[PDB]
């Protein structure tokens, strides 16, 4: 409801490209290049990530495990799936905890 | 926010399946009964809704023998959109409108 950052954060590629895995020993960092384009994504060996070697991707899609930033997939994807992830996961706690509510409110 | 134009006349809404994919077992399943009586009871379609032979009129309320319809014709595979009139699209300006909002609970 704060939109406020989440402590486990997880990347998400700004657009549609395909993976490259890459890791040296020492930072495990996932490549995502389009045909024109390309970015890295400086990520940690420890949370593992969803996109197995080669696959390709989506704009805002999830590259590793764990909460995704308001704002970040925002500018990303669209506001339309930001209001999705928004309530869903509000009622993904609470229909968890046992109380059912109308998406409306 | 209160309920002014009863219609706002906008033509915007949002889709919600009815099936929820599994993690680690891949294979898509239906929202179980609770989870879409929560979010189709007392709602407005935004377009016409075509499967099972029965027809839904565009701009037909639900309730809970509609929800329960359409999830009977999701189960036989005749649907899994579901074009409803959000809070969100509504375009009613400092409040909501009747269509885009529901029942009275
Ligand atoms: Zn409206």
């Amino acid at each position: 409801f704060e939109a406020r950052r989440p402590k486990a954060k997880a990347v998400i590629s700004e657009i549609d490209g395909v993976v490259r895995i890459e890791e040296g020993e020492d930072r495990l960092s996932v490549f995502v290049e389009s045909e024109g384009f390309s970015k890295e994504y400086k990520l940690p060996k420890d949370a593992r990530l969803l996109v197995k070697d080669g696959d390709y991707v989506e704009a805002g899609q999830p590259l590793t495990r764990g909460a995704i930033d308001p704002h970040q997939l925002l500018e990303a994807k669209g506001p339309e799936a930001v209001e999705r992830y928004l309530v869903d996961e509000i009622q993904k706690v609470y229909r968890a905890q046992g109380v059912k509510l109308h998406d409306k409110h | 926010i209160v309920v002014r134009e009863a219609d706002c006349g906008t033509t915007n809404y949002i889709s919600v399946p009815l099936f929820q994919m599994d993690e680690v077992t891949r294979t898509l399943r239906l929202r179980k009964r609770s989870d879409i009586e929560s979010g189709l009871y007392g709602r407005v379609l935004a377009r016409e809704v075509e499967a099972l032979g029965r027809r839904l009129e565009e701009g037909r309320y639900l309730s809970l023998e509609d929800v329960h319809f359409l999830i009977k014709a999701a189960e036989a595979g005749e649907v899994r959109e579901v074009p409803v009139r959000s809070p969100l699209t509504c375009q009613t300006r400092y409040g909501v409108c009747q269509k885009c909002y529901g029942y009275d609970l």
